[PDB]
């Protein structure tokens, strides 16, 4: 209903220029701590009104799409899309840092997790008894602004003692150890199998169609979730022009309740909990325990993207439970009155590195993540 | 408040050196009571603060920082007893008060 | 040349009651040419008073009956008492 | 048959747009015109100044506007909704200008 | 040159603008002259009052101050020029 | 949605598995591990 | 009415601007608010709406502002806390 | 310790103060604070005004109480 | 030269390297050994 979007001046690189095709973040003086002075983001977009934002790039072989996505750094680091206005990050030590008279906010780094083994180490420099930070895991779903922990969408641990954050509540259940200025905590998150995740996503699919649906119409809604695929993707995202520059919108993922579903086995509203999963995590290379092992399944039919539901209903159609490539858990960081975390990616900065064959380096994933993106969509550009 | 500039004594914004000036090279009367600037400066400025407040309140209502003529009309004539005092004036580039008739109003 | 008005005492009496805003110059014209009036309008009055008493002096006793003659209703009773009040802090110091 | 506006929808518009803003109303050029030929009755070769065109514009049009006022409220006081010129020539004789 | 009927340069527009701004609704057509016959009485009385302090000043322009001064004058005072 | 039926179903799991397989290092002729990849599925 | 009011108001700039001139820090002399020199008597009681409400005990004309909206600033993940823990403690 | 010495209109301030010290030590650490002078203030606690010979301790003044400040503009 | 064209990663390579050939190769296209050779046959 709306044509591409047609390409500009800077858009058209050549061979000779090295400029950098997604136009570089704009930062701003924030504060100087750590004898360091840190940057806000000023002028590229954050996620807002339920929204992910990705800078575009003008790719000229390409017919259909004119477009591909792109993220701006070399290796895996934050994303500065789902951040919070007055969250601080500097090209030296890339420590997120909110000011003094900031508060709890939260930093996404842009690796998804899906499945198989992933492990990194997190830095942290000034944690204090009047600053702090929230370390761990969240989906796309958690909100930036809230810190991590208080919803079914993401898990954290405190920063003295470490109690073990969900839906608000400090848990107690690792062994107890406090941050300095010199700690390192290291993630061992075993994640099941995509085949694993894709049967019990079919099957909570076919559990929701019928099976508690015996609202003014439920076929709809049903047809919607006949039309629930494992991991086929249908995304919409399009190219815009905001502030002078090029980037995408994707859709993004809505807060719901909790998934229960009744097993007529056990007499109780059963909980969906992902098969095998562990949140190990070191304290200068010690082991701890697991944190948490019933992680939510979240793949098609337990997050609902954005949906028009008084215009396709009325109706070609797209779905609401959909895959996009950014479907799982990240890397996730809080930060709080001038606590400091950062994040470290490749085994040569990682000192505590256990040896297995499964796990893979955070920038290792975040290049299947540059493999998938052009791929499916030259996928979706026939 | 001071001791210099006269009108600093009054404590005053409105100049008692140009008024007093202006009374004698005017030709309202003979002689001009060292007084007299004083309270005419004084009344001056309440005005200019008067007319200048309901302006003020008439601009942020409207969202704008500064005051344009528009505003100084809607802040005389809509109040009750500067209207009657400026009845006569006419402020150039500012406007009508909004005001329809009942009968012309459709029903 | 030096033209003089009251370009800068209106605006020392805007950062007075409104301390953000500022004023187009069409509308300090207006403002320049509200108190050129105003004046003009008592010390007329406050001259046809002093000379119908047969008083050859402007004392401040004419212009506060001349502001409860042309000023109407209340901002007579608060030009007088903001008028006294300045009056009077102008001797005493 | 397409939207037409009733009549009478088109002057209540009129009305509450020209009452909201401050703009002059009467084109300046036929307004200049007419200046200088009503001042060559009484001195002949007269430059005016850019302003004193302006400033005569913005009274007479100050005059109409409170006059309209005045005449239609002499419509109304004779149940009608239409001003008619025995209605101006009433606003003016009780005002004492004819 | 010597024109003649520039009144007609006040237009019919521009009287029912006027009109309008000045809240009425619905206009006689005899307005539109009664209006540009007015109009003419008025602005007479404030150029030959106008001209009379250019005249006097021994100028040959009429200032702002004298459309100001001859509308003072007849009790039709005009802030805005001084 | 038909040409997105038929590759999603069958192309996408060992294609993506090829893609990511180039993603963690590179040969200087990665083109021919992809088809290398692609008979060895077959 | 409101006369008064607007010269009460006026009063106290008549008072502290006088001695405000080194400092200057905030210290409630911040001009103690813009928007409240206007306004308004207005009380609260019990309501016919509801258990409290808010009355004009002065006949107000036609586009007046009334009252600012006073209390905290806070951004909308912390009102999403508190809009539920005053629920959750049933406010 | 701390004190708050929240002024009549509605702001608050934050000092450093001693229990020991005179009402006239708080009040000149005021006038360093805003230039008031100390004979134009009041400070009153539990509605009582408090003299300037006379301690916080005296008063039963305590951690992170509002002291109340209340000044007289001079003149005119 | 377009490896800057798909953005600024240098792992996105790929743009310069890989991308035109097989998009050639699958915009054609049918099972998996004809596109076995369609990423042969740049090389
Ligand atoms: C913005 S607050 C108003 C405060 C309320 N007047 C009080 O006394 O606390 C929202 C409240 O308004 C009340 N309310 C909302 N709509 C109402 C209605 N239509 N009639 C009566 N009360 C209503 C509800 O009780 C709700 O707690």
């Amino acid at each position: 209903s709306v044509p591409v979007i047609p390409y500009l001046d800077y858009d058209i690189v050549d061979l000779g220029s090295d400029i950098k095709k997604p136009d570089f973040p704009q930062l701003s003086e924030s504060h100087r701590i750590n004898e360091q002075q840190y940057y806000i983001t000023e002028d590229t977009p954050l996620n807002k009104r339920n929204f992910m934002y990705q800078p575009c790039a003008a790719n000229l072989m390409l017919d259909k799409l004119k477009y591909c996505g792109t993220d701006y750094f070399d290796k895996s680091s934050i994303n500065l899309m789902d951040r919070s206005d007055k969250l601080a990050f500097s090209l030296d030590d890339h420590s997120v840092s909110v000011s003094e008279n900031c508060g709890w906010r939260s930093v996404r780094s842009d690796v998804c997790m899906k499945e198989g083994k992933i492990y990194w180490e997190v830095e942290v420099k000034n944690v204090s008894d009047t600053s702090h930070i929230r370390c761990g895991i969240s989906r796309r779903e958690a909100s930036t602004e809230t810190p991590v922990g208080c919803d079914f969408y993401g898990y954290s641990i405190r920063d003295k003692g470490l109690q073990v954050i969900h839906e608000g509540r400090l848990h107690t259940v690792l062994k107890p150890h406090e941050m300095q200025a010199g700690d390192r905590i290291g993630f061992l998150l075993t994640l099941p199998s995509l085949q694993s995740q894709s049967e019990q996503a079919m099957d909570y699919s076919l559990k929701r169609i019928q099976e508690l649906n015996n609202k003014f119409n439920k076929e709809f809604y049903k047809f919607l979730l006949r039309s629930c695929e494992p991991t086929n993707v249908v995304r919409d995202q399009i190219a815009i022009r905001y502030k002078n520059q090029l980037f995408y919108e994707s859709t993004d993922y809505v807060k719901t309740t909790k998934p229960e579903y009744y097993d007529n086995r056990d007499d109780m509203q059963k909980f969906y909990e992902l098969e095998n999963s562990s949140f190990e995590v070191f304290v200068n290379g010690v082991s701890h325990g697991i944190a948490f092992e019933g992680l939510t399944p979240f793949l098609p039919p337990f997050s609902e993207l954005q949906y028009n539901e008084k215009f396709y209903l009325h109706h070609e159609i797209r779905n609401k439970y959909v895959n996009n490539n950014r479907l799982g858990y990240y890397a996730t960081l809080s930060s709080f009155q001038g606590g400091t975390a950062s994040i470290i990616t490749e085994a040569m900065e990682l000192k505590f590195l256990p040896k297995d064959v499964d796990i893979k380096t955070l920038n290792d994933i975040y290049n299947e993540q540059i493999a998938s993106d052009i791929v499916w969509d030259l996928i979706d550009e026939i | 408040a001071k001791a210099k500039t006269r009108s600093s004594r009054a404590g005053l914004q409105f100049p008692v050196g140009r008024v007093h000036r202006l009374l004698r090279k005017g030709n309202y009367a003979e002689r001009v009571g060292a007084g007299a600037p004083v309270y005419l400066a004084a009344v001056l400025e309440y005005l200019t603060a008067e007319i200048l407040e309901l302006a003020g309140n008439a601009a942020r209502d409207n969202k704008k920082t500064r005051i344009i003529p528009r505003h100084l009309q809607l802040a005389v004539r809509n109040d009750e007893e500067l209207n009657k005092l400026l009845g006569r004036v006419t402020i150039a580039q500012g406007g009508v008060l909004p005001n329809i008739q009942s009968v012309l109003l459709p029903k | 040349t030096r033209k003089e008005s009251y370009a800068i005492y209106v605006y020392k009496v805007l950062k007075q009651v409104h301390p953000d805003t500022g004023i187009s110059s069409k509308a300090m014209s207006i403002m320049n040419s509200f108190v050129n009036d105003v004046f003009e309008r008592i010390a007329g009055e406050a001259s046809r008073l002093a000379h119908y008493n047969k008083r050859s002096t402007i004392t401040s006793r004419e212009i506060q009956t001349a502001v409860r003659l042309l000023l109407p209703g209340e901002l007579a009773k608060h030009a007088v008492s903001e008028g006294t009040k300045a009056v009077t802090c102008y001797t005493s110091a | 048959k397409p939207h037409r506006y009733r009549p009478g929808t088109v002057a209540l518009r009129e009305i509450r747009r020209y009452q909201k803003s401050t703009e002059l109303l009467i084109r300046k050029l036929p307004f200049q015109r007419l200046v200088r030929e009503i001042a060559q009755d009484f001195k002949t070769d007269l430059r005016f100044q850019s302003s004193a065109v302006m400033a005569l514009q913005e009274a007479s049009e100050a005059y109409l506007v409170g006059l309209f006022e005045d005449t239609n409220l002499c419509g109304i006081h004779a149940k009608r909704v239409t001003i008619m010129p025995k209605d101006i020539q009433l606003a003016r004789r009780i005002r004492g200008e004819r | 040159k010597v024109l003649r009927d520039n009144i007609q340069g006040i237009t019919k527009p521009a009287i029912r603008r006027l009109a309008r701004r000045g809240g009425v609704k619905r206009i006689s057509g005899l307005i539109y002259e009664e209006t540009r016959g007015v109009l003419k009485v008025f602005l007479e009385n404030v150029i030959r009052d106008a001209v009379t302090y250019t005249e006097h000043a021994k100028r040959k322009t009429v200032t702002a101050m004298d459309v100001v001064y001859a509308l003072k004058r007849q009790g039709r005072t005009l802030y805005g020029f001084g | 949605s038909t040409t997105r039926r038929y590759l999603n179903e069958h192309v996408t799991k060992h294609l993506l598995e090829g893609m990511k397989l180039i993603a963690r290092e590179k040969p200087e002729d990665p083109l021919r591990v992809l088809g290398q990849f692609l008979i060895d599925a077959s | 009415s409101s006369r008064l009011n607007r010269v009460f108001q006026r009063r106290f700039q008549q008072d502290i601007e006088a001695q405000r001139a080194a400092i200057g820090f905030e210290s409630d002399l911040l001009s103690l608010n813009q928007l409240t020199k206007r306004k308004k008597p207005v009380t609260f009681a019990r309501s016919a709406i509801h258990n409290w409400g808010l009355y004009a005990l002065e006949p107000i004309a036609a586009k007046e502002m009334i009252i600012e909206y006073v209390g905290e600033s806070i951004r909308q993940p912390v009102a999403e806390m508190r809009e539920k823990r005053y629920i959750k403690s049933g406010i | 310790m701390q004190i708050f010495v929240k002024t009549l209109t509605g702001k608050t301030i934050t000092l450093e103060v001693e229990p020991s010290d005179t009402i006239e030590n708080v009040k000149a650490k005021i006038q360093d604070k805003e230039g008031i002078p100390p004979d134009q203030q009041r400070l009153i606690f539990a509605g009582k005004q408090l003299e300037d010979g006379r301690t916080l301790s005296d008063y039963n003044i305590q951690k992170e109480s509002t002291l109340h400040l209340v000044l007289r503009l001079r003149g005119c």
